[PDB]
RNA sequence: AAGAACCUUACCUGGUCUUGACAUCCACGGAAGUUUUCAGAGAUGAGAAUGUGCCUUCGGGAACCGUGAGACAGGUGCUGCAUGGCUGUCGUCAGCUCGUGUUGUGAAAUGUUGGGUUAAGUCCCGCAACGAGCGCAACCCUUAUCCUUUGUUGCCAGCGGUCCGGCCGGGAACUCAAAGGAGACUGCCAGUGAUAAACUGGAGGAAGGUGGGGAUGACGUCAAGUCAUCAUGGCCCUUACGACCAGGGCUACACACGUGCUACAAUGGCGCAUACAAAGAGAAGCGACCUCGCGAGAGCAAGCGGACCUCAUAAAGUGCGUCGUAGUCCGGAUUGGAGUCUGCAACUCGACUCCAUGAAGUCGGAAUCGCUAGUAAUCGUGGAUCAGAAUGCCACGGUGAAUAC
């Protein structure tokens, strides 16, 4: 799907986890209540790549946007078509 | 498309599982990539092996992996070099100490993915589809196989309009779960196109 | 005293399991409370199969988790170490902490 | 001594036990009229016994969960027929013709795919 | 209806005076589902006719259904190509739901302050036979009457 | 019937079993150890046996018939003429075919 | 589309790159990496410290990073009238066919029609047909009764006293949990029926006539939908139809239609008190208790990978009191002010809270939709997607009808 768009996922996981997760300490410590100085808000000029709330979560091997399931980590279509073969183990069609 | 998929709706019934691993939801994702990925490669690498099934089962932060082969021979090789290769691979992508097995296929004119594999092959070499479908058809029932069925599909011969084509011989139950029916497909590249084949099999009641 | 929690994706192969657990457990030792079911977890998920529109045609798996408990009441000794290297399991998972 | 009978009615389950001593009825530590003995479904739990009369023959100990008044209330009623079988089976030949005797399965059934509810459809146009 | 002659669902009688033809009143002017809000209705309204007129429960109100119960009612038959109304009678269970229906629509359209009030007005004038519902049935029998004529 | 599977499973089946057996048997009954296409052909009645007639001819089979004043000759190869509905005539030709036919190779 | 502030995102305006954001190959140089400063909206350039970890008859190496040339890479660009795969639909309608035989010059016919019967091309009888296959039914899941085994984190009938809390010794009965079995078969009876198939009624039974619900969709039809999930023939672009960045748009608004939510009230609104569920989720998580705030929430901080802890008080209902038929103590739109949280960032364009404000609306023209029983109607609860965000979708239970001549 664009592999442009690929890459980009790819990036974006890099930079948040480098970046971010030791340096949420910036937005979790000194943003609370010391007594202040806003000079952590003015510290905000990380590449904005390393924000977690920016990647899209794509399908792992078609890449799609849409109809994610986090459990299986593909798309809705997908997951039936490996479900449909066996692949996906304990998983079988329902009824009740 | 108004069938389901005759494997599928077996799976818990007469049919099993192609993978037998447990996890939870941390790793489940992450399992099920791993499995694409060794299949996939593997697949690639044993193209001229005949391959059918790749049984993968994880016991113990390992990985077994089962291939179900016609030609055990030249998929181990001299002793069990080329098979020494495949595992060092798998265990670098699977990030786990990997083994692996070799099931012998007999008949394999009796296994729906070679059949399909086979019919595919020769289509890419220009053969008359209707001649490789009747070979298919009467060779299996030459050996037992109560319900084979293949079918066709697409710029047949390389015609401007797809059609189907289907062809069975015996019974195929396709409605009784008990069935024992051993279903897959295949894709043909030729110059005009794709041409996608299924082939049904039916084998004992029970 | 020790307890074992199995957990596997279908009954057939976790009754098996805790049977052997069990039978090796009474055998190089004592007590054993014996198998407990413990509720089964369905996890539904709903699908649309069309790759275009058609909202209303979908299907409907499920993953059905089972899980047993053997709850050991004697430490002894000679059967801790035999409980260990008793795996011998291909897709059910065995918790063996208190 | 005491006699026993379950009872279940849409998702709920009862559990009966009857004495033969006085006639005072104790649901999940509570009066009957204090439970819902006088709100909707009063009358069901006696039903079964002004058939083969009680007045104060027998003592009815009563435990019950899961469902609403009513189902619960159903529960209590094929509880304690099931549990009046203490004067053998000589009492299923009106109780059965009461109706008591028959569990009735008459679970809510589960909504579908494309439905809003069970059988309610979403409303059609042609244009 | 097509094919399948069917039976017939039971229901449990009235609590405060075990009788099948009240329950089903009850159900009548029972909405969305709330029993325990109609019984409620229809209890104090009983009481209140009881007590405007003497008698009794039972008797008042079954007086009151005997002067709304019809007895003939038209019926499109469309046999030759043309639209009647030809007359026929009413089968006996089906005449008091007619009567028990028409009550109730009287009184929602009655403009009282309480529905126990404006139920217990509607059946008390259908005792004297002058209200609505009484109304609605003579209506019912004079257009039989006049399509006596087909039969 | 006798030494298979016929006591196993339940009794609907059965059932069935024996009473298409019994079809079977009142269908394709005496024929069941012809074992091949007869060289020769006895008929009743020709005209209500045309079917036989017309299927031995196809396959160039003799056939005898007995015709009644009513029937149709030139499918039979040798015509018997005589009645065909009397039972005692017709016990007399099947007797005097008894007979004749039982002194074979000899 | 199972969830557009940025991202997603393709689209627009600008600012930029050209073997390239993504892959293999060759050569050259350098570990990789880490800390800081300037310009810029940023992409990107400019610098300064810091680190140098892996082979070696050494023109070179293994992971890694930059520069150069090519083969190439890239395309959510066009054609679903070139295609695979997948899906809708007639329609879960009961049909659709074949081998051999026979009839006709032949297209074809028969079988598959006829008498009954069934939900059913279901079954029996008859019959130039004899057999077979795909369909129907059954095998599958779930629900309704019972039995055996096991008994914690689930249970408490019988016993001991207790902080009155299964709480606590204790108990394995009961509920329950989940494995294995029994059970329903027109099986038994009466009548009808060609004595056949079958039909009507009765007994027993938790359940009776395919008990209820689901999954299961024949040969084919609509050149039906999808080249944008993916794959793919052909065609097309290649310092651009490829690639990166900031901001904007997809949320516009004289109007028209579809699908919904909330109402127009007294079978109700409001205030106080109080009773009864099921099914689910949780580690980048669910987050007790306690303190603060009118509130959204904040601080501190247990437990829980979970029959144990948390989400999490079910609401209709039931008692009292009030309102007394009003555009109202109905209705809540709209707007002003003041706040909370998520997030680098709530202007375009988030959700929620507090105070104030209080539109239309008094049951809806022609026309039109769903539903046959635990159904309609009505009342709440959970989940997916997901930082944040449902009146939608997918699930769960409570109350519970009317009518089929
Ligand atoms: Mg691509
Ligand atoms: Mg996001
Ligand atoms: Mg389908
Ligand atoms: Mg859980
Ligand atoms: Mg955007
Ligand atoms: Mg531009
Ligand atoms: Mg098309
Ligand atoms: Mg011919
Ligand atoms: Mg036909
Ligand atoms: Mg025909
Ligand atoms: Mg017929
Ligand atoms: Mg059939
Ligand atoms: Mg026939
Ligand atoms: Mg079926
Ligand atoms: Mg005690
Ligand atoms: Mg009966
Ligand atoms: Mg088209
Ligand atoms: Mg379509
Ligand atoms: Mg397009
Ligand atoms: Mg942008
Ligand atoms: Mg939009
Ligand atoms: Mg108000
Ligand atoms: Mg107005
Ligand atoms: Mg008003
Ligand atoms: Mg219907
Ligand atoms: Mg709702
Ligand atoms: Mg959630
Ligand atoms: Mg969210
Ligand atoms: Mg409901």
């Amino acid at each position: 799907a664009k592999q442009s768009m690929k890459a980009r996922e790819v990036k974006r996981v890099a930079l948040a986890d480098k970046y971010f997760a030791k340096r949420a300490e910036l937005k979790a410590i000194i943003s609370d209540v010391n007594a202040r100085w806003n000079a952590v808000l003015k510290l905000q000029t990380l590449p904005r790549d390393s924000s977690p709330s920016r990647q899209r979560n794509r399908c792992r091997q078609t890449g799609r946007p849409h109809g994610f399931l986090r459990k299986f980590g593909l798309s809705r279509i997908k997951v039936r078509e490996a479900a449909m073969r066996g692949e996906i183990p304990g998983l079988k069609k329902a009824s009740w | 498309g108004q069938k389901v998929h005759p494997n599928g709706i077996r799976l818990g019934i007469v049919k099993p599982w192609n993978s037998t691993w447990f996890a939870n939801t941390k790793e489940f994702a992450d399992n099920l990539d791993s499995d694409f990925k060794v299949r996939q490669y593997l697949t690639k690498e044993l193209a001229k092996a005949s391959v059918s099934r790749i049984v993968i089962e994880r016991p113990a932060k390992s990985i077994r992996v089962t291939i179900h082969t016609a030609r055990p021979g030249i998929v181990i090789g001299k002793k069990g070099e080329d098979v020494e290769k495949l595992r060092k691979v798998v265990a670098d992508i699977a990030g786990v100490p990997a083994q692996i097995n070799i099931a012998e296929v007999r008949k394999p004119e009796l296994d729906a993915k070679l059949v399909a594999d086979s019919i595919t092959s020769q289509l890419e070499r220009r053969v008359m589809f209707r001649r490789a479908m009747k070979r298919a058809v009467q060779n299996a029932m030459r050996l037992g196989a109560k319900g084979i069925k293949v079918e066709v599909s697409g710029r047949l011969g390389g015609a401007e309009i797809a059609r189907t084509e289907w062809y069975r011989e015996g019974r195929v139950p396709l409605h009784t779960l008990r069935a024992d029916i051993d279903y897959n497909t295949s894709e043909a590249h030729t110059t005009y196109g794709v041409i996608g084949v299924k082939v049904w099999i039916f084998k004992g009641e029970i | 005293r020790i307890r074992i929690r199995l957990k596997a994706f279908d009954h057939r192969l976790i009754d098996q399991a805790t049977a052997e657990i069990v039978e090796t457990a009474k055998r190089t030792g004592a007590q054993v409370r014996g198998p407990i079911p413990l509720p089964t977890r369905k996890e539904r998920f709903t699908v649309l199969i069309s790759p275009h529109v058609n909202k209303d045609a979908r299907d409907q798996y499920e993953i059905r988790t089972h899980l047993r408990l053997v709850d050991i009441v004697e430490p002894t000794e000679k059967t801790v170490d035999a409980l260990m290297r008793l795996d011998l399991a291909a897709g059910v998972d065995v918790q063996i902490s208190l | 001594n005491q006699y026993y009978g379950t009872g279940r009615r849409k998702s709920s389950a009862a559990r009966v036990f009857i004495k033969p001593g006085n006639g005072k009825i104790v649901i999940n530590q509570r009066s009957l009229e204090q439970y819902f003995g006088r709100e909707t479904a009063r009358m069901v739990v006696r039903q079964p016994l002004e058939l083969v009369d009680m007045v104060e023959k027998l003592d009815l100990y009563i435990t019950v969960k899961g469902g609403g008044i009513s189902g619960q209330a159903g529960a209590i009623r094929h509880g304690i027929t099931r549990a009046l079988m203490e004067y053998d089976e000589s009492l299923r030949s009106e109780l059965r013709k009461a109706g008591f005797v028959t569990r009735d399965a008459r679970q809510v059934e589960r909504k579908k795919v494309g439905l809003r509810k069970a059988r309610r459809r979403p409303q059609f146009s042609k244009r | 209806p097509r094919r399948r002659v069917i039976g017939q669902r039971k229901i449990l009688p009235d609590p405060k005076f075990g009788s099948e033809l009240l329950a089903k009143f009850v159900n009548i002017l029972m909405v969305d589902g709330k029993k325990s809000t109609a019984e409620s209705i229809v209890y104090s309204a009983l009481e209140t006719l009881a007590q405007r007129s003497g008698k009794s429960e039972l008797e008042a109100f079954e007086v009151a259904l005997e002067n709304v119960r019809p007895t003939v009612e038209v019926k499109s038959r469309r046999v030759g190509g043309s639209t009647y109304q030809v007359p026929v009678e009413v089968r006996p269970v089906r005449r008091n739901a007619l009567a028990m229906r028409w009550i109730v629509e009287a009184a929602r359209k009655r403009g009282d302050k309480s529905m126990a009030l404006r139920l217990a007005n509607e059946l008390s004038d259908a005792a004297e036979n002058k209200g609505t519902a009484v109304k609605k049935r003579e209506d019912v029998h004079r257009m039989a009457e006049a399509n006596k004529a087909f039969a | 019937s006798q030494d298979g599977t016929f006591d196993k499973l339940t009794k609907k089946e059965a059932l069935m079993r024996t009473r298409e057996l019994e079809k079977l048997e009142n269908s394709l009954g005496g024929i069941k150890d012809m074992g091949g296409l007869p060289d020769a052909l006895f008929v009743i009645d020709a005209d209500h046996e045309h079917i036989a007639i017309k299927e031995a001819n196809n396959l160039g089979i003799p056939v005898f018939a007995i015709v009644d004043t009513n029937s149709d000759p030139d499918g039979v190869d040798f015509v018997i003429p005589g009645n065909d509905d009397a039972i005692r005539a017709v016990t007399l030709y099947l007797g005097a075919v008894a007979a004749t036919v039982r002194e074979g190779r000899s």
